[PDB]
RNA sequence: GACGGCUGGGAAGGCCCCGGCGGGGAAGGUGGCCCGGGGGCCCCGGGUGUUACAGCCCCGCCCCGGCAGCAGCAGCUCGCCGAAUCCCGGGGCCGAGGGAGC
RNA sequence: GCCUAGUGGGCCACUUUUGGUAAGCAGAACUGGCGCUGCGGGAUGAACCGAACGCCGGGUUAAGGCGCCCGAUGCCGACG
RNA sequence: CCUCGGUUGGCCUCGGAUAGCCGGUCCCCCGCCGGGGUCCGGUGCGGAGAGCCCUUCGUCCCGGGAAACGGGGCGGCCGGAAAGGGGGCCGCCCUCUCGCCCGUCACGCACCGCACGUUCGUGGGGAACCUGGCGCUAAACCAUUCGUAGACGACCUGCUU
């Protein structure tokens, strides 16, 4: 999570390098937050990057400056995943449910 | 042959109740079914509490049947049972049942992955020990 | 997928409840060892309980009257049909899903069996209370398969035994392994003792 | 009276209503063990019209009070001295107890009674509770726990939390 | 890549002994057999899926035989971990004791 | 989550014999001493007795002794409360009405 | 104030009460019910307990309950 | 292609005692490695079901760790009847140094916030067409007969060495 938007969509990225997550919008009620964390301060967000930006147009192709602001908030959030260790093989990873755990005893 | 006795001085375990996940010294005994205890050192006040609720340590003070508080945490300063109770094995796996229940889904993952390690590692040497029994019994 | 329980130890009505409720929320439920069930009072008291239960019978046909059946495992299983409400097609499905045996059969021999802590003899009778065995009741009144299930269950637990000694000597080897390759595992086994997993 | 929950004694002052013949009635005090203090003066208005002839309407309660136990963290013996009716005559008893409080060994006395009597809280009158020093005592259940060092262990701990799981594979311990 | 909801049973509909109220089901959550436990779950939206004959439309996919009556938790039921959902259609007595699907979505977390 | 009132102007309890200086007392009798036996000096028995090599109970103020605190930070030793009471959050159900004007 | 239908076989219960050995018997008083009335509870049920009813949603209760049938204790319930 | 649907990782197992258990151990004493006395640990069971195993986004470069005795797969031996073992093991003429962990490096429908997703699943059942091999060429009933049988059915019998 990088920014909550003007219309409280969340506007997020796990990088297209590891998720293949884009920069993209979410709903709060429908993510789970974890208490684990990246201290992104120093990250310049773009300033167009609003939900104006994200609304759905009209056969859909990703825009040349679609292509290249992904690269330019990878390009910071990057260093910063990869420099607490297995957080990058954390985010590979996908949730799921097995035997035993259930999420009213799991904590995140 | 029974070992944990209830006497005046023998340090319980606090199973469930408000107080629980505590200590408490057996100051007296009521009836057959209730001791007034006291916790000097684990916050716990001078009060009546049910036999079923505490468990019995392997730990026995000594101090009187009617003296008060003040005598009671200088026997458990003494005897140093913050410490030694934290040397055993017991609330080491209690401890271990709050790390385990104070995981995070980031903590799972790198649990998963080590002991994903481990496992494979001792499983190896497992296999080399049964054939190098097999190897070594004719 | 199947709840295996065995029925060593287990009060009748207790464990017949908890079972009945389990196949009426749906999940299989196999009760293996049905002579090991015990119930409470004096085995007097039992016998001449199950003996006013074989003086009734339909008068005028006893071929269509009730029918007591003997193998402990028909009995356990005429308790959970009692508790349950059988003549609705839900009944007869949680009924269908329930499996009743005497002994411990080779599908659930070669399987862990649970145990239900709320319906065991131990923590729910007295110790000075006197019970009986429906193995015993169950051959007094005319069960006829109590000495041959009793010789299946030895040669049961002989090699049972032999499970045992093998994975008992499979754990000595991984525990030996541990300390053979505690250098290669050291960095490892520090992340399962951090998070509580060993100690 | 309903001996509902942990009961609590009062301190219960009443007099009569001062009328021209009596122009200050003189004052009486009870301990009441009681619910709550509308029940405390319901049951001071039964035992003062009992003993004397003054009803709730020719009388007043000056005070109702809780009464606290000056030690409650020191365990004392109890004498309850008691009236009750059986189903066949009026009984004279006397009990020992053992507790901190002397409510709740009041209250003690009165499920005490329900079980060993079957006799119910309305029929049931305290007449005297006093704490007793324990070289007095009758009762040799009250006076096996007059030890100094007394000890004893847990025998047979029976499995509470019975459905924790409700179905465990290993089958438990009760020895400890 | 894997499970993303809790499993719950049909247990039944809310009742009385001789008067059930169709419009509320009982579910029994696996895992929760406390009151205390159930205040993750409430609020949660829950779904019957179950395959019928005819083939039905499915949202972001090619029309297969699958078919839903969605719902959501409502309340706690009893101390022993069971709850109260209300769905959109009132769910089949056929159900009572398969498989209901606890989604994790209305989060409050 | 936070505040306050009342009570025996809470009761108990906490710290400074570890409250000071005195006076006693007895036991569910601590040290000692005596008896008895069970071990490798120690423990458990029985007796005696008043502090000692534990404790308990009854100028107690030597300004209600002096301090904390106070119906008590667990999220429990026992209440009744709120003009002496407010803040914050979550879950569920519902949206009747349709020219109010300025 | 007029017109006026139906009714003029009753039965049950707390308390009072007469005859009778007594009766799910015969006869009175007071009040409430049933008949005329469904509903929750007493497994079942004219009369008992709770409560009286337009068609529904949410909440909450009464009397009853909460091993399983069967909603609810699957409380680490208290003392016997 | 219809149709029936449920399901959404497995646990491959001492006997049991509960005023007692569990695991190792020889200097022992008995038996065909099994049992007991001794000793050592553990016991609110951590040789823990408050558990264990598996754990999956995928592919490309290069490095370290672990592996090398390994990973994948054709010919033999053991293992099972209460409702029978799909396992362990012997070699093979093959192939790889990948799989698992920590990193370097980028990539992919990034479908633009949204729901039945993700399995067990070459599921069961049903008919049908392809398409190659090994094969196998039957009874029942009626009718006739019998009378050990029989109201009628049924029953018992015979019908080319
Ligand atoms: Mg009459
Ligand atoms: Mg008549
Ligand atoms: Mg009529
Ligand atoms: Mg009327
Ligand atoms: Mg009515
Ligand atoms: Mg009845
Ligand atoms: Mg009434
Ligand atoms: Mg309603
Ligand atoms: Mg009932």
């Amino acid at each position: 999570f990088l920014k909550q938007l003007s219309s409280g969509l969340l506007l997020v990225t796990g990088p297209l390098s590891l998720n293949r997550v884009p920069l993209r919008r979410t709903h709060q009620k429908f993510v789970i937050a974890t208490s684990t964390k990246i201290d992104i301060s120093g990250v310049k967000i773009p300033k167009h990057l609003t939900d104006a930006y994200f609304k759905k147009k009209k056969k859909y192709e990703i825009t040349e400056q679609r292509k290249v602001d992904q690269k330019a908030v990878d390009s910071q959030i990057l260093p910063k995943i990869k420099a607490v260790p297995q957080l990058q093989g954390y985010l590979r990873s996908v949730f799921a449910l097995t035997n035993g755990v259930y999420p009213h005893k799991l904590v995140f | 042959v029974f070992r944990r006795f209830v006497e005046v001085g023998r340090v319980a375990y606090v199973s469930f109740g408000p107080h629980a996940g505590k200590l408490v010294a057996i100051v007296d005994v009521i009836d057959q079914n209730r001791a007034l205890v006291d916790g000097p050192c684990t916050r716990v006040r001078r009060q009546a509490m049910p036999f079923k609720c505490m468990q019995l340590t392997d730990f026995i003070l000594k101090f009187p049947h009617s003296a008060r508080q003040k005598y009671v945490r200088k026997a458990w300063e003494k005897a140093d049972i913050n410490t030694k109770w934290a040397a055993t094995r017991w609330a080491k796996k209690i401890e271990a049942r709050e790390r385990k229940a104070k995981m995070t889904d980031f903590d799972r993952y790198k649990v998963m992955k080590a002991k994903k390690m481990r496992n494979r590692i001792i499983k190896n040497e497992v296999k080399k020990l049964q054939r190098a029994a097999l190897l070594k019994a004719s | 997928q199947v709840l295996v329980l065995d029925g060593r130890g287990h009060l009748l009505g207790r464990l017949a409840a908890i079972v009945a409720k389990q196949v009426l929320l749906g999940r299989k439920v196999v009760v293996v060892r049905c002579e090991g069930i015990n119930i409470s009072g004096n085995f007097y008291r039992n016998k001449l309980k199950y003996l006013a239960f074989l003086r009734k019978r339909m008068n005028t046909n006893p071929s269509r009257g009730p029918y007591h059946f003997r193998a402990p495992s028909r009995i356990f299983w005429r308790t959970v049909r009692g508790m349950l409400p059988h003549k609705t097609k839900r009944g007869q499905a949680a009924l269908d899903r329930l499996k009743v045996f005497d002994g411990i059969p080779p599908p659930y021999d070669k399987k862990k069996r649970m145990v239900v802590p709320a319906a065991l003899k131990v923590v729910r009778l007295k110790p000075t209370r006197k019970f009986a065995y429906l193995g015993r009741l169950a051959h007094e009144v005319g069960w006829k398969y109590q000495a041959v299930t009793a010789t299946l269950e030895e040669k049961r637990k002989e090699k049972a035994k032999i499970h045992y000694r093998k994975k008992k000597q499979l754990m000595r080897l991984r525990k030996q392994a541990e300390k053979n390759v505690e250098k290669k595992i050291s960095k490892f086994t520090d992340v399962l003792k951090t998070h509580g997993l060993l100690v | 009276m309903k001996a509902s929950g942990t009961l609590r004694e009062y301190k219960v002052v009443g007099r009569c209503l001062p009328t021209p013949k009596c122009r200050t009635p003189p004052l009486y005090r009870m301990r009441i063990f009681a619910p709550n203090h509308v029940v405390a003066k319901s049951r001071f208005w039964y035992f003062v019209s009992q003993l004397k002839k003054m009803k709730k309407s020719s009388g007043e309660i000056v005070y109702c009070g809780q009464v606290f136990e000056k030690s409650p963290l020191r365990v004392k013996n109890f004498g309850i001295w008691l009236r009750y009716d059986s189903r066949s005559g009026t009984h004279n008893m006397y009990r020992e107890y053992r507790d901190l409080t002397t409510a709740g060994a009041v209250t003690q006395c009165y499920r005490d009674m329900g079980a060993r009597h079957r006799a119910r809280a309305h029929s049931i009158q305290i007449m005297k509770v006093e704490e007793i020093a324990a070289s007095k005592c009758r009762r040799p259940a009250v006076k096996q726990f007059h030890d100094s060092k007394i000890k004893f262990p847990l025998p047979h701990r029976v499995l509470r939390r019975q459905h924790k799981p409700r179905f465990t594979t290993k089958r438990p311990n009760t020895f400890f | 890549s894997g499970r993303l909801w809790c499993k719950a049973i049909f247990a039944g509909y809310k009742r009385g002994l001789r008067n059930q109220r169709e419009h509320t089901a009982l579910l029994k959550i696996e895992g929760v057999y406390a009151r205390d436990e159930t205040e993750f779950y409430l609020g949660k939206r829950c779904a019957y899926v179950y395959k019928a004959k005819n083939n039905t439309v499915t949202p972001g996919g090619k029309p297969n035989k699958t078919r839903v009556i969605w719902g959501k938790v409502t309340r706690a039921h009893g101390n022993s971990g069971m709850v109260r959902a209300k769905f959109r259609s009132n769910l089949p007595a056929k159900a009572i004791g398969h498989r209901i699907r606890v989604m994790l979505y209305p989060s409050r977390i």
